[PDB]
RNA sequence: GGGAAGUCGGCUCCGUAACU
């Protein structure tokens, strides 16, 4: 008894096969625009309960099973064997002039005898649903089938490629991780006017495959004369305005860090000197605005 | 509020959203309707088609 | 033969991993060793083979990393799925990153692996590491080279934009397309801008609205920096892209796009004839929006500033002979049809077709006569073929000009006015129809009689 | 001139300071000797010649 | 479900033969 079985008793669903169908339809949405669902091997009626919970109160649900299904509202159920002519005549009488929109299959044999035989029984039962899909489904319909993964799953998938346009194989997470079932959903029924009998024969399908160049030096000196710092431009503003003359600039240039050696000394000595010889001079907002215009590029 | 006359013969307000389309839209659980311009659904015509003709 | 022997073990791997993929993780590893031996024919035959293998084995749901009989049997197969599938991608990433050209007999490693990746990314979406499959597609779309594999990736991406209902793969794609061109410098061949147009999600509810909210905000910010970038051919796709998807985002932001293109008009007024005309049918398309015309009472969207721009530029558009050059609303290259789709939208609006001001009809038709003087032949008939439709719909409101008894005598006509109502065309009659009889009779004169016959028929 | 002012805005001169001259309406520009004096004051390697 | 109320409620297609 797992979580999905406990949710089946809480929500009133008959089995956990219901919760694989809704989460399959939540992935695709093939039940919200359908009138007819042909439910094959529908025991105990969980797939009919989902199909009843999602359609119109004027649409037709037909469930076929070998076991008697308890009556469900808005669902018509009857007991017949799906491989028999009496079954397809009963479905035809129920369908009258209406074709199936979705065909579902929840088939599973009585497992316990042998794994190869049970998978082969599951593979052929999925195929008995496959020819039942072919004449009942409307064009563009949906075919969803439960099948165990086995050697013939390649062959069953190949026929699905032939008869259907878009086909996916998907594990619902609501299904058992231990179980080897896989759900194959087929969309876009091509509506062929002639179907190959060997494409619908279990014996054929499951068969095992075998001049002037003198330049003066002025473009390098000019960046060294060009003003960079705000203190130098403040001195430039003081020189431009009638405040300080040449003699005042030389005298103010005579700070404590003059008459020093800056050529024959190593790079690390002069780098430490250059970091630690900067004097603090007053600045002006006019010089700060003008150096912002100077530093403003295109 | 503009006042009109309904099918019941009682003076009903003009813009009244009763709830029948909302009931219609889960009665068959249709999705959103098309806007003007989008293609018809070949499903939606055959779900609600016309009858044989004698009504 | 080694190739025939390698084909036999490849089919044996392919059959066993498709009959029952559970029992053989060592088949997956040996398939990687066959996929890693360096024989070029084997590399082609391998890559296509376990591309279809992972097309058949990848489940419909995501699998978390393990971290930390039959249950442990499943997880060991589960980690075997992700590690083997992940080992596809750097192998595919290195295959994509290698050189294309070789002998002409076949596509050695580039076009075949790119076709395999494009087919794989048309099914991977729901699974993880799609971004690594996407980052290959960003890398190839970044090479700026038109190729068969280029249009393959473009067709592969535009399938996902037209198929992914959840949109998580669409969201991961457009995020990388934004990261494509913030890293680079506005150098697409405009292809991803049309890939924004085939997105369906622009055209569960709370998660989907959050998914819409992310894809609407980031992709419009992508065109926002394109307008700042000012790339001319990228403008045509962006203005085509902005014309479709402008009604989703809120009131103030959508009115800001009009103010954004108004600044683009001022930037052009500071090539420029085309860029204004690219912006011309754009703003006429936003008003042409049915929800936006229903938002005429939910926003002021007014064009009376913009017609005056066309009126003062009808002289300059007549002077330029660059009108003809080498289902789209905005991205048409020639300014002849751009002028038509402009001048159709001005004198024949879709909504309120008969509610047009009179001086706008008198002035634009008079300047249309001036356009009928300085224009080439192909633009002439369509300019002609437009203006019967103007008269046949309006009639007596404009017929005052052709008849001199219906002429107002307020003040003399001013042909160079800054406003449409500034000129007073009711004083001048129309004589340029006579000048067009002197124009080539066989074609132009036909429309002239059709213009005058519908005029008398009114 | 408008073209001269546009060229000055794109590439400012060496003596440009952004200051209006109190003597003339044209903006004041530093001379070559004045610009060399500012550089020698800022660097301090040779404040006074010879 | 019933009674009441309001209404204007109850009292063409297939096959066959010549013609385009």
């Amino acid at each position: 008894l797992d979580k999905w079985y406990k949710l089946a008793k809480e929500k009133g669903y008959r089995a956990r096969a219901a919760f694989k169908l809704i989460q399959l339809n939540k992935k695709y949405g093939f039940l919200e625009k359908a009138k007819v669902v042909l439910d094959l091997c529908a025991a105990p009626g969980s797939w009919c309960q989902v199909c009843a919970e999602t359609m119109p109160k004027d649409s037709l649900i037909i469930g076929v099973d070998l076991a008697p299904i308890k009556p469900i509202p808005k669902v018509i159920t009857f007991q017949s064997d799906i491989t028999t002519e009496k079954c397809r005549a009963t479905i035809r009488s129920h369908l009258k002039t209406w074709k199936a929109d979705v065909v579902l299959h929840d088939g599973a044999p009585n497992v316990g005898t042998a794994w190869v035989q049970d998978s082969y029984n599951q593979a052929e039962l999925a195929l008995h649903s496959l020819k039942l899909a072919t004449e009942f489904l409307i064009e563009g319909g949906t075919f969803v089938t439960k099948v165990f993964r086995s050697k013939d799953y390649n062959k069953l998938l190949w026929v699905c490629n032939q008869l259907f346009t878009k086909v996916e194989a998907t594990k619902p997470p609501s299904s058992r991780n231990v179980s080897a079932e896989i759900f194959v959903v087929c969309r876009g029924f091509k509506a062929p006017k002639r179907i190959d009998p060997r494409l619908l024969d279990p014996r054929s399908i499951f068969e095992d495959l075998a001049w002037e160049e003198k330049e003066k030096k002025s473009k390098d000196g000019r960046p060294n004369i060009d003003i960079i710092t705000a203190e130098a431009m403040t001195l430039a503003h003081q020189l431009a305005t009638g405040e300080k003359t040449k003699a005042d600039l030389i005298d103010e240039g005579y700070n404590k860090y003059a008459f020093k050696q800056k050529e024959g000394l190593p790079d690390w000595f002069l780098e430490d000197e250059a970091k630690h010889d900067k004097p603090i001079k007053p600045i002006t907002k006019e010089a700060a605005q003008a150096i912002k215009e100077k530093l403003r590029a295109l | 509020v503009k006042m009109i006359r309904g099918e019941s013969g009682v003076k009903i307000a003009a813009s009244f959203k009763s709830g029948r389309f909302e009931k219609w839209r889960q009665q068959h659980r249709l999705g959103r309707l098309p806007q003007v311009g989008e293609m018809e659904k070949a499903n939606l015509v055959r779900n609600f088609s016309l009858p044989s003709g004698p009504r | 033969e080694q190739i025939r022997q390698a084909q036999e073990e490849l089919a044996k791997i392919a059959t066993q991993l498709n009959e029952n993929p559970e029992e053989y993780p060592g088949h997956f590893k040996a398939l990687a060793r066959i996929g890693e031996t360096p024989i070029l024919a084997i590399q082609k035959l391998c890559i296509v083979t376990q591309m279809a293998v992972y097309k058949d084995v990848i489940p419909g749901y995501r699998i978390r990393p393990l971290g930390e009989k039959e249950v442990k049997r499943l997880r060991t197969y589960e980690q075997a799925l992700v590690a083997g599938y992940h080992g596809y991608l750097k192998t595919l990433a290195t295959y994509a990153a290698s050189s294309i050209p070789e002998d002409r007999k076949g596509e050695p490693i580039s076009s075949i692996a790119f076709t395999c990746a494009c087919e794989l990314v048309n099914a991977v979406p729901h699974f993880n590491f799609r971004g690594d499959l996407l980052r290959i597609l960003v890398k190839k779309l970044s090479t700026r080279k038109i190729d068969r594999d280029f249009v393959k990736c473009r067709e592969a991406l535009e399938k996902l934009f037209q198929d992914d209902e959840e949109g998580n793969a669409s969201q991961e794609a457009v995020s990388l397309l934004s990261k494509m061109m913030k890293a680079r410098e506005y150098r697409v061949d405009e292809s991803v801008l049309n890939l924004f147009l085939h997105l369906r999600l622009l055209s569960s509810h709370e998660e989907r609205e959050r998914i819409q909210s992310e894809i609407l905000k980031m992709v419009f910010a992508t065109y926002f920096r394109i307008l700042k970038a000012r790339v001319p051919h990228l403008m045509g796709a962006v203005l085509e892209g902005l014309a479709k998807y402008a009604h989703l985002i809120n009131q103030d932001f959508f009115g800001d796009l009009l103010e954004a293109l108004k600044d683009l008009i001022r930037d052009t007024d500071r090539d420029t004839s085309r860029e204004s005309l690219l912006c011309t049918v754009t703003a006429f398309a936003l008003l042409e929006g049915q929800d936006a015309h229903n938002a005429r009472s939910d926003l002021h969207l007014d064009l009376s500033f913009f017609i005056t721009n066309l009126y003062r530029s009808l002289l300059s558009l007549s002077l330029n002979p660059d009108l003809e050059l080498g289902n789209n609303k905005i991205n048409l290259q020639t300014t002849t049809v751009l002028l038509l789709r402009c001048l159709t939208s001005v004198l024949l609006p879709p909504w309120n077709i008969r509610s047009v001001p009179p001086i706008r009809l008198a002035a634009f038709c008079k300047q249309l006569m001036t356009l009928a003087l300085q224009v080439p032949e192909k633009s002439s008939q369509a300019i002609l073929g437009l203006l019967q439709d103007v008269v046949h719909t309006h009639g007596r409101k404009v017929a005052a000009l052709w008849n001199t008894e219906e002429r107002k005598g307020d003040g003399t006509y001013k042909p160079l006015s800054e406003t449409v109502e500034g000129s007073n065309p009711f004083t001048t009659t129309i004589w340029e129809g006579e000048l067009l009889r002197k124009h080539y009779c066989p074609k132009v004169r036909e429309g002239l009689k059709a213009m005058e016959k519908e005029l008398r028929s009114i | 001139d408008a073209l001269q002012n546009l060229l000055d805005s794109i590439e400012v001169p060496e003596g440009w300071t952004g200051l209006t001259d109190p003597n003339t309406g044209k903006p004041l520009n530093l001379s070559r000797d004045e610009l060399e004096l500012i550089r020698k004051v800022q660097q301090g390697l040779i404040p006074d010649d010879v």
